[PDB]
């Protein structure tokens, strides 16, 4: 008795290990990532979060990537190094074990993921997808 | 900020050993010999 | 006359070396 | 939550292991000694006691070293062979242990400690300080 | 009528002028320093503060020399440079000085003092000592 769960909480790929893919979240109202590795990585890699805008040449295809300025929570002691958001998979994370992260507030219609400098050759294994939970239409 | 939340899918059980005190060996048997 | 009160500073490393009687059988 | 115990009963060095020091006791009403070793001692060592006076040239520099006339109190059965004061550390004194005493009758203002003859080779392995109590 | 102030606040060698030894603050619960200079100094002397831990070999011998961090001491405008606790002696301090200070939060079993880089020559003129307020 497994409900068709695609409609009402679908999901899309955000990083296949070779190249990102911009996902449109406009449709829904909430979302979050599910990090997952396929092989034991070397170090504590780190990804960057970008958000796109509707390019006015065709208001369906996203525009260039702008990086999201993460907000510090009530009790974040050690906080951003330039203001811009980031995310770091902790080293010594095993396969067959996922994580789950999300940005507290979106600022566009698209959400993109790309590995920061110095972690590409190690981020060629981890997979990243995004799920949503609304309809709004 | 991203608050990661990681769960494990499989789990190998915690394999441990059960040591028990050995047979009593005394320390000085009197009617002994060199 | 000076009254030398004195007092230690390493609390109690006694290590009495507790001993029990061993297996003693007879005197034959 | 330790307080500034320096002020309100300070202390000073008297026998640094090598020489004596004219410690002042003028501005304070009560005082005492504290002995502390750094190694084992070969035999029963002893130290004398001297009190100073404000030198006539400058009434701030203590004058010469005058030995102090120890006094007994309803119990001293063996007087110290004359009218002197002389502290002696027992045979079994040990590191990480301190002994402490004082003389009841202060004379003059300043105080110094010198090892008696035959103990200067052992006096190199002991520390002697003074701590006061008086506000004045 | 002085008391045996040896017990009830003993005192030990902190810094003689050529080296410095750790002092136990285990049995005692309050403590502080007493700074005293022997002669005229040339430049402001700064002393690094350290704390030690019980060596894993023997529970009553100090371990290595670890440096103490300083508390901001809220009601202040603390102008630290690296946050590592230290205390310096102001200039024009005479040998007739009652210079006393203390660390506000203790963090080990042993306290030690050492001279910081730059305060090397005149550090052989400073005479540092420590008192307790002990119990237990």
């Amino acid at each position: 008795m497994n409900f068709n769960v695609g409609v009402d909480f679908p999901s899309f790929i955000a990083w296949d290990g070779e190249e990102s893919f911009p996902v449109k979240v406009d449709g829904f109202n909430q979302f979050g990532f599910t990090f997952k590795t396929i092989a034991a990585l070397t170090a504590a890699t780190t990804f960057n979060i970008f958000y796109h805008e509707p390019s006015d040449a065709d208001p369906c295809v996203p525009g260039p990537a702008i990086r999201v300025p993460e907000v510090p929570f009530c009790d974040t002691v050690l906080l951003s190094e330039d203001g811009l958001a980031a995310v770091t998979l902790p080293e010594t994370v095993t396969p067959d074990s996922f994580c789950a992260g999300t940005v507290p507030c979106m600022n566009g219609q698209w959400i993109s993921i790309a590995p920061a400098t110095g972690s590409e050759t190690n981020a060629a294994n981890v997979q990243i997808t995004v799920t949503m939970k609304g309809a709004t239409r | 900020m991203v608050k990661l939340n990681c769960r494990p899918l499989c789990q190998a059980p915690t394999a441990s050993r059960l040591v028990s005190p050995p047979c009593f060996i005394c320390r000085g048997v009197a009617p002994s010999a060199p």
